[PDB]
């Protein structure tokens, strides 16, 4: 017992003591539930432990489920308490289009109230402007002001004292303050017992707005984050949608605001497109100047354009989901007879509507609009904007779904959607761009295949079937046009077809096509694959009128190719290593190598920006000739292909595509080196038995030596007689000519020597640098490769003699 | 109620309305022809 | 001392304490006279706690410092629970897994915020299942261990690092709407073996304030994040959709713009290829073996990995943005290997400490000059709606210094996904561009197939043997003097008459004709028309024509001639300027310019591009566009030599006399041209007439309109000996039609249209002329009475196809 | 120094193969004569 004198003699050993051992368990009890200790009976001078038993009753609200109204009410009621208050009120800031608004939601607020009585509904709010009354000068000021007699006061007002029925005689108010932007007013109106508030009661509110100020920035940072992930799923899923395909307007804006239905939190909206017709036909024009009918006199948009609501489409979500489409709504629509769309099509901005029956500028519905009692309240319509500021439609949004009216985030977060379904316009405009320019591709395609295909009354040249039979050539049997083109076509063996030094100068171009319908029969590709004769026919006519009338380039150079294939496959015995479908579309992709040639080269065509050069970037005319042989083929009358197996129509594409592609000579230097190990491997194999089988296997050898074929028949008129290579010569000799010209006369660039006009005594020396560089390569290969094809070399060379004695008399007369 | 408001928010000053403006501020082969 | 007795004699400690002790106090205290709240020391310690309380409160209201205000809390928590220490772990989510890293350690009673804040590059970051604070976290649930050694999750990793030991543990997260912020937890208990029961009580209840702190901390931080994100979505949208480009310049411009929200000191995007097979002549090396395989890294898609072209953003220090063209293994984004390893597996990849890093070559030290050293790194694939891998985005060195949480992972995927999604505009660029390419190419070669060639235009022309020279170094005079030699006199052919034939003449008699109505008209001399550019233009509106049975060149020329007749022979000229009557025969020219053989109603039901393209006067509009596009052409512009108001007129005068030729919009205007007739009979004599009708406009258009209809339907008001052979063209064209419909369309024709129904035809014509051809010659000729002649003419017609279908009429009555 | 005892990097206790986040896939009488 002797202790308890010790404790006393240092009472700072007994407080520690205490902190040590009790002053967990008093926290513990002070921060439970419990209650408010202070007698709220008496208007006594606040104690330090009563200011502490209210300090920690408003401590003992601060919880997870923070309820922001509640909490706030309860600070309500102790600063009536600590203030000697009658009633005080609180107003929340709400921004409305651009004009700041307070409207109440707590009222009332006495010592002895509770929440029922003081919470404010949103239709019993009361909306005050910035610019009136006394706490609209709380709010402009910022900062807290002191009113010691209302009468005195120039903002007071006495709309809510008449509306109330009440006597404010001193007014004191402090604004909660979020950083810089105000987020509520609380405001005292009668002192108790004293002529005013003084500097104490003043000192007393800011000491415990800091309760206040942090209830209300977590409920203004929970909205604000809420709102602002809203706005970003809003635009995500819009986005989503608006890039899911490319379609119309009318498509694209459905997709968007249905999928945005969960975010968009409205009962009801209906979105209605203007029309884009600018300007109206010369016959719908008429009878306006002409008096039968009178001009538009309604409402017009800003860019001049008649407002004219084609189409609205309307979402209903308060029930049951009734999105609903309208064709050329009328003007008793619920969604256009308020006017509210006409009019933001008139003007252009954006329009929150607060109480719209209320409202007398427009004729909103005052009765239930819906069997369960749905009336409209809330409204706001903002435009469309699109990229070119020309309004494409109206958004209007109806009542809000917790009730509050629209406010500016609701603002900023719809203004959002409006602008990006504004700027995904581009993709309906280039939807109905894309789509026409196809159409005109499509009309300009029919017109090219109609001029290059062979008309009924020009297959007539050929195919007699007329002064025959009398009948069109597609009534006539198989056997009766085989037996016509029997007698017509000329004979093989007469005409040398299937020799390495046809020439094509004694024959006339009917003759020339006579002559490709003949190869095609020696080659015995009709009947083992059932090619419609009269196709065939057609098909060998039109390739002739599809081929330019250019100097060198012509249907004569596409026939000696092909002709050179023939004789290829047939005489130097190269067909062992190719099948009988290969060969038929081998000799079909010669004669169609150099189909439509402008009569330029590659080169030209890149430096000219051809749109053959945006087209196709590697080999820009070699591509070209393979496209439009390829449409030639397609077409129904001229498909010599029709009867052949999926696969085997596959194979020939396919093996016409490399043989048009590798007629050119940029991937033939490229790849001629593996053409020598290839005829390397047959000088390795003993027998050309074995050998043949090999190739008769293999693909990617055949496709090497198909590519030197075609660049060895391309290259045919060099080996060629040379009565016939000189003719030939100057012919390709003009046509650089020509290209020089225009490249001098196009581009403003010096030609080179060989394309150049001026240098036309050059001629051998640059044939024999091509025959040195070029052929020669190509012919000495093929010629060890196969015995028969020797004549060709023999060809080669005596032209390269010619070309070089020529060349070599040209230098002695230039020595002088 | 506290406020004696049953119908719908009231606003002392009714004028012709305001409406917000549209927000636009913010947005030897060579020589061969090869 | 004595605090052994104390605690042996609970009852005799609270029994002393309870006494009420006298008004003197220790030091200050706010003694407001409280020394006996049912204890001695109740109150001081509630005064005393209060005004902490007060003070923490005070702090969170201005300026948040959750660092600061948390500190505080925890060093008074540490006297109150007596814990050796105190610390607070962050709670964080990377890569979908949920990480804990410390931010404030080992506070103590006596410590300051210097020693106790952790920098972000000392944080001991721990995952969920590898501590007991991962197990407090997983479990959302308080955990109070009385022992630690054998606490199943325990890991001594961090004490051990520390070099300090733990007992007992106390630990709870902090959440926020099931969301875990934070987790405090206090250690190593001083006085008692464990944390008791009432000292665990305290750690929820004390706790509430420290809660509000992170909540309010977490919600900024959250509410800030998904602003950001709103800022990015909206940016890249407005940036996205500004036009139509490629893939390159679409990203370019989206990152760079949002540069300011993404807080980072570097990012590199670098663009994958799309090329999804090689073509042959690159696969024959492989195959062959001239070249290896490539046996690298693989997209998900089975592609080759290439990063083409890689971005490069700096926005540390200056920012000097490079785009990089094939860039090499060894650039310091592509060094480290992510951007290659994300393309492969199509992850998203979040690196903490880079330099710790194992998998990925991270670079050792500085990069630059600068000393910039990669510490954090997040990368992602740019996926569009196929599926397919385009690029990879990779941001370096987050600038506030943290790692790269979820709040930052949300925020770059949401900007990848949206970009990923517009590789669709880029797509539809490029098919855009090549559809257009290949629609210019269709152009060309309608052109050439159309345009008079250079040997063609000497049949009318020759200039090669009167002067030995081409056309297109003539001079104008010459050129006149060789027309005018060459060119038929207007008494030749009856061209200033209402019956001429064209059945007589050949096709290029009738251009040689077209040249001659022209200079009749005085508008070669006036307008300055390029004599050889006329020609090439009239031969190549023949040649334009089709060479089908009725709407072929001749009619087109007969139309022409009409209007020509009618300006000149019927006096119709007179309303007219020589420049209106210049482009009002051209109309007729071009009145029926590839004209298909098949009508309006045709084009529709079988869907041809026409119907597609234009929809309403289909054929009519088609007409007017190719004639447009023909006259466009430098060889072939006659209006070349006219003012821009002028050529604009003559263009606007094409538009409406080409349209005005369908049948159906005349049917709906000729009581406008009733009413126009009338009020000539108002007028005393032709003078005043002519005087008030050549002024106005739109009365003027009517008339002219109705005039491309009586030169359309000329061929009746010819003499009977050419209307009957015309008809019988007419008829053969629309049975072909008929047979066309029944064959594809598989449609029962129109009596009409029909070949069966042939014997019906003069029945059909009597009819229509009852009908369409009535109503306009009759008006014309009370118009001007020299139309009579076309008036009387047809009444003989009708008169003689009359007796026709009365024979017809007769001979089926008799067979029946 | 650190109270933390550690310097130049956010060690983590653990050790082995790093996981990466998946894509989200979260859809996220004048007809008689053809006029
Ligand atoms: N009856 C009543 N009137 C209030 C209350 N709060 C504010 N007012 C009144 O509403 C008015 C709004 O404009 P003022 O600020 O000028 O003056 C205010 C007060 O007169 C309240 O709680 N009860
Ligand atoms: N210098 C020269 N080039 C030729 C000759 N013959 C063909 N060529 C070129 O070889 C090419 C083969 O493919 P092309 O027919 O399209 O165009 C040809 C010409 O460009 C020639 O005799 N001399
Ligand atoms: N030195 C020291 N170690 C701590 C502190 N807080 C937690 N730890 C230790 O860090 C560790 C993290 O994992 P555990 O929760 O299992 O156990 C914890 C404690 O052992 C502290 O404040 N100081
Ligand atoms: N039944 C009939 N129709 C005609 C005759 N002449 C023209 N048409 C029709 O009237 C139309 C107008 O001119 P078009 O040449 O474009 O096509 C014509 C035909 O469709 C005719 O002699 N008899
Ligand atoms: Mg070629
Ligand atoms: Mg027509
Ligand atoms: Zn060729």
């Amino acid at each position: 017992e002797e202790v308890e004198k010790f404790l006393d003699s240092n009472v700072s050993f007994a407080k520690q003591y205490y902190n040590l051992r009790y002053r967990a368990k008093v926290i513990s009890d002070l921060l439970g539930p419990r209650e408010a200790a202070v007698d709220f009976s008496n208007y006594h001078a606040l104690n330090s432990v009563e200011e502490s038993e209210i300090i920690f009753d408003l401590l003992r609200d601060f919880q997870d489920n923070l309820q922001a109204e509640k909490c706030v009410f309860n600070v309500m009621k102790k600063l009536c308490f600590l203030l000697q208050a009658d009633r005080m009120s609180l107003f929340m800031y709400r921004a409305r289009n651009g004009i700041a608004e307070l409207a109440t939601r707590l009222f009332n607020v006495h010592k002895d109230a509770v929440l029922e009585e003081c919470l404010v509904a949103p239709d019993s709010e009361i909306v005050f402007p910035l610019d009136m009354g006394v706490v609209g000068h709380v709010a402009l000021s910022k900062k807290i002001v002191n009113v010691p007699n209302t009468e005195e006061d120039e903002h007071f007002c006495d709309f809510v004292d008449t509306l109330t029925e009440y006597q404010t005689k001193n007014i004191l108010a402090s604004p909660i303050m979020n950083g810089k932007d105000v987020v509520a007013i609380i405001m005292v109106v009668n002192k108790v017992d004293g002529p005013h508030f003084t500097e104490n009661d003043e000192e007393i509110l800011l000491k415990y707005l800091n309760f206040a100020n942090l209830i209300m920035k977590v409920f203004h940072l929970s909205y604000l984050h809420n709102c602002e992930t809203r706005r970003g799923q809003i635009l995500l899923w819009s986005g989503s949608k608006v890039f899911e395909e490319l379609t119309d307007i009318e498509r694209q804006f459905h997709k968007a605001l249905y999928t945005v239905r969960a975010f968009l939190n409205c009962d009801r909206y209906s979105v209605g497109l203007l029309d884009m017709t600018k300007q109206k036909e010369f016959f719908d024009v008429w009878p306006v100047l002409m008096g039968e009918a009178p001009p538009y006199a309604g409402p017009r948009t800003p860019d001049g354009r008649e407002i004219n609501f084609y189409k609205v489409i309307d979402y209903i979500l308060h029930g049951k989901e009734d999105i609903k489409v309208i064709p050329n709504p009328p003007p008793d629509h619920w969604a256009l007879v308020s006017g509210l769309p006409t009019y933001v099509a008139q003007n252009g901005l954006i329009c929150n509507i607060m109480n719209a029956p209320s409202e007398d500028f427009f004729a909103f519905q005052k009765e239930p609009l819906d069997e369960s009692g749905w009336m409209i309240k809330n409204v706001l319509s903002m435009p469309i904007v699109n990229k070119k500021e020309e309004i494409v439609g109206v958004a209007t949004f109806y009542n809000r779904k917790d009730g509050k009216p629209f406010d500016e985030m609701d603002e900023t977060l719809m203004e959002s959607l409006t602008q990006f379904l504004g700027w995904s316009v581009l993709n309906p405009d280039t939807y109905e761009l894309m789509n026409k320019l196809e159409n005109r591709k499509d009309i300009f395609q029919d017109m090219v295949k109609y001029h290059v295909k062979c008309d009924n009354e020009e297959i007539q040249t050929i195919l007699k079937t007329r002064e025959v039979y009398g009948k069109e050539p597609w009534e006539c049997e198989e056997e009766e046009l085989a037996e016509i083109l029997q007698g017509e076509l000329p004979d093989a063996d007469k005409y040398e077809i299937n020799k390495f030094h046809f020439s094509d100068l004694p024959l006339t171009e009917l003759e020339l096509v006579k002559c490709g319908i003949q190869m095609y029969y020696e080659l015995k590709v009709v009947d083992k694959f059932h090619i419609p004769q009269e196709a065939l026919v057609r098909f060998m006519y039109s390739l002739s009128k599809g081929y330019r009338r250019i100097t060198y380039h012509n249907w004569r150079h596409g026939f000696n190719v092909g002709q050179t294939m023939f004789s290829l496959l047939v005489t130097g015995k190269l067909k062992r290593y190719f099948t009988d479908l290969e060969a038929l579309a081998m000799v079909t992709a010669a004669f169609c190598h150099d189909i439509d040639h402008r009569g330029t080269n590659n080169l030209y065509q890149m430096k000219s920006q051809n749109p053959l050069a945006k087209l196709h970037g590697s080999s820009i005319l070699e591509r070209h000739h393979l496209e439009f042989g390829k449409t030639l083929l397609r077409d129904e009358s001229l498909n010599i292909f029709q009867n052949l197996n999926r696969r085997q129509h596959e194979h020939a594409i396919h093996m016409m595509d490399i043989a048009i592609i590798a007629t050119d000579l940029a991937l033939y230097f490229k790849k001629r080196t593996m053409f020598q190990k290839i005829v390397d491997q047959s000088k390795t194999y003993e027998t050309q038995q074995e050998w043949t089988q090999y190739m008769m296997l293999d693909q990617t050898r055949k496709e090497i030596v198909m590519a030197m074929m075609m660049t060895a028949c391309d290259l045919s008129a060099i080996t060629k007689p040379w009565e016939v290579q000189s003719k030939v010569a100057l012919l390709v000799a003009a046509e650089f000519w020509e290209q020089g010209d225009l490249e001098r006369t196009v581009l403003q660039q010096n030609p080179i020597p060989m394309m150049d006009r001026n240098k036309a005594d050059e001629l051998p020396k640059l044939q024999v640098g091509f025959i040195d560089f070029v052929c020669t390569f190509v012919y000495k290969e093929f010629s060890r490769f196969h015995e028969e094809i020797t004549p060709m070399l023999d060809g080669i060379t005596n032209n390269r003699k010619e070309w070089k004695a020529l060349a070599d008399e040209y230098e002695t007369k230039m020595k002088g | 109620s506290a406020t004696r408001v049953m119908g719908g928010p009231v606003t002392p000053r009714k004028g012709p309305p305001k409406f917000k403006q549209r927000q636009t501020r913010q947005f030897e082969l060579a020589q061969y022809g090869i | 001392q004595v605090h052994r007795f104390l605690d042996q004699n609970p009852g005799f400690a609270d029994q002393y304490f309870g006494r009420k002790l006298s008004p003197e106090d220790v030091a200050n205290a706010c003694e407001d006279g409280c020394p006996e709240g049912c204890t001695s020391f109740r109150e001081l310690c509630q005064v005393e706690e209060s005004a902490a309380l007060f003070e923490l409160v005070q702090d969170m209201q201005e300026n948040v410092n959750m660092e600061r205000v948390v500190f505080k809390i925890l060093r008074r928590l540490c006297s109150i629970l007596h814990a050796d220490r105190c610390s607070l772990f962050m709670y964080r989510q990377r890569n979908g897994v949920a990480e804990l890293a410390t931010r404030l350690f080992s506070v103590q009673p006596d410590s300051v915020l210097e020693d106790c804040l952790v920098p972000p590059d000392s944080e001991i970051v721990f995952p969920l299942d590898i501590g007991v604070v991962g197990h407090v976290a997983q479990t959302k649930k308080m955990v109070n261990v009385q022992d630690v050694m054998e606490c199943p999750h325990f890991s001594s990793f961090a004490d051990e690092l520390t070099d300090y030991v733990t007992r007992n543990i106390l630990a709870t997260p902090i959440m926020n709407g099931k969301d875990v912020v934070a987790v405090i937890m206090a250690v190593n208990k001083l006085d008692g073996p464990c944390f008791t029961s009432e000292d665990e009580d305290v750690f929820l209840k004390y706790l509430n304030f420290g809660t509000l702190n992170l909540k309010i901390y977490h919600l900024s931080y959250l509410h800030n994040c998904e602003t950001r994100r709103g800022q990015v979505l909206l940016w890249s949208a407005n940036k996205v959709f500004e036009e139509l480009t490629d893939i390159e310049r679409q990203f370019h411009k989206a990152f760079y713009t949002v540069r300011a929200y993404l807080n980072c000191d570097r990012y590199s995007v670098g663009l994958l290829d799309m090329t999804k097979e090689k073509e042959f002549f690159d696969v024959w090396p492989v195959l062959m073996g001239e070249a290896q395989a490539y046996s690298g890294p693989r997209t998900p898609d089975g592609r080759e990995i290439l990063f083409y072209k890689v971005i490069d953003y700096i926005l540390h220090g200056k920012e000097d943005i490079k785009v990089i063209p094939s860039p090499p293994a060894d650039h310091w984004a592509l060094a480290s290997g992510l951007p290659t390893y994300v393309a492969e597996s199509g992850f998203i990849c979040n690196i903490m400490n880079a330099p710790a890093d194992e998998m990925f070559n991270f670079q050792e030290g500085p990069l630059d000059d600068s000393g910039w050293i990669v510490k954090n790194v997040l990368s992602m694939p740019i996926v569009n709606k196929k599926e397919e891998i385009v690029g990879v985005a990779t941001f370096y060195n987050r600038k506030d210094g943290k790692p790269f949480d979820e709040q930052d992972e949300v925020l770059m995927e949401s900007l990848t996904q949206f970009l990923g999604w517009s590789v669709l505009n880029t797509d539809t660029y490029d098919k855009m561009n090549k559809l257009e390419n290949r629609k210019d190419i269709a152009q060309d070669m309608v052109l050439y197939h159309v345009r008079c060639d250079r040997e063609e235009i000497q049949l009318i022309l020759p200039t090669r043997e009167r002067l030995g020279k081409e056309p297109a170094d003539c001079e104008e005079d010459e050129l006149g003097k060789i027309l005018k030699e060459v060119l038929p006199g207007p008494a030749k052919f009856d061209i200033y008459e209402f019956h001429f034939s064209d059945l007589e003449c050949t096709e290029l008699e009738l251009v040689k004709c077209g040249i001659q109505m022209y200079y009749e008209l005085g508008v070669v001399r006036k307008f300055q028309i390029p004599q050889e550019v006329l020609v090439r233009f009239l031969f190549s509106v023949s040649k334009g024509y089709r060479r089908i049975t009725y709407h072929n060149w001749r009619h087109g020329f007969n139309v022409a001639q009409t209007m020509f007749t009618l300006l000149m022979t019927g006096k119709l000229k007179s309303y007219y300027t020589d420049l209106e009557a210049f482009a009002m025969v051209t109309a007729g020219l071009c009145h029926d310019i590839d004209h298909r053989g098949t009508n309006n109603l045709y084009q529709m039901k079988s869907q041809n591009p026409l119907a597609k393209l234009h929809g309403s006067s289909i054929l009519e509009r088609h007409h007017l566009e190719f004639g447009k596009f023909l006259l466009s052409e430098e060889t072939l512009n006659i209006y070349q030599n006219l003012n821009r108001r002028q050529h604009e007129h003559v263009i606007h005068l094409m538009d409406i006399a080409i349209i005005a030729t369908d049948l159906a919009l005349y049917f709906k205007k000729r009581t406008m041209f009733q009413k126009i007739v009338d009020e000539s009979k108002n007028y005393e004599d032709r003078k005043s007439w002519v005087e008030y009708l050549s002024l106005e406009t739109t009365r003027k258009e009517i008339v002219m309109a109705m005039m491309m209809t009586a030169c359309d339907l000329s061929a009746i008001t010819k003499p009977w000996e050419v209307q009957s052979k015309v008809a019988l063209l007419v008829a053969a064209e629309f049975w072909e039609q008929g047979d066309l419909e029944r064959t594809v369309l598989d449609q029962q024709p129109i009596p009409m249209m029909d070949r069966n129904k042939a014997a019906e035809l003069p029945k059909l014509q009597v009819g229509f002329i009852d009908f369409v051809c009535t109503f306009v010659y009759k008006e014309f000729s009370r118009f001007h009475e020299e139309i009579l002649p076309m008036f009387d003419r047809l009444q003989n017609n009708r008169k003689e196809w009359k007796a026709l279908a009365d024979e017809y009429e007769a001979k089926v009555k008799a067979l029946e």
